RNA sequence: AAGCGAGAAGAACCAGAAGACCAGGC
């Protein structure tokens, strides 16, 4: 179903705490 | 060009000045840790060798 | 004492010995008067700056 | 697209008056 063709960068985020 | 007598002329007191400037506003302990080496080198001694 | 699913996996006498030892240390510490002191435990006094 | 040394959590952690009287606003 929902899929990412090509994901660059490290991803995630430190804002969530 | 190369620099003639580069190693012989790079005084360690200038390295201390560069470190102190670079470590401006840093915690005093960090300044100490970075500045100790130039201090010791400025007071270094050279062994002669075998003889 | 109390455990998961009410299973202690020990003979009654062994658990009795453990509970008696706990009670004895409790009474000795109370004799020392710090029972209320043991009732206090702070989160953390972590302020060790790197010097 | 980037890409030049390693991590994870022992122990255990609230308070009443009530009654009378007086002054006072509405």
């Amino acid at each position: 179903a929902a899929a990412a063709a090509f994901a660059a960068a490290g991803a995630a985020a430190a804002a969530a705490a | 060009g190369d620099n003639t007598k580069w190693n012989e002329n790079q005084n360690p007191r200038m390295f201390l000045a560069m470190i102190t400037y670079i470590t401006r506003n840093q915690p005093e302990w960090f300044r100490n840790v970075l500045s100790i080496a130039p201090i010791m080198f400025s007071n270094k001694m050279a062994r002669l060798g075998k003889g | 004492e109390m455990a998961t699913k009410a299973d202690y996996t020990l003979d009654e006498e062994s658990r009795a010995r453990i509970k008696t030892r706990l009670f004895t240390i409790r009474q000795e510490m109370a004799s020392r008067g710090l029972w209320d002191s043991f009732r206090q435990s702070e989160r953390g006094e972590e302020t060790i700056e790197e010097r």
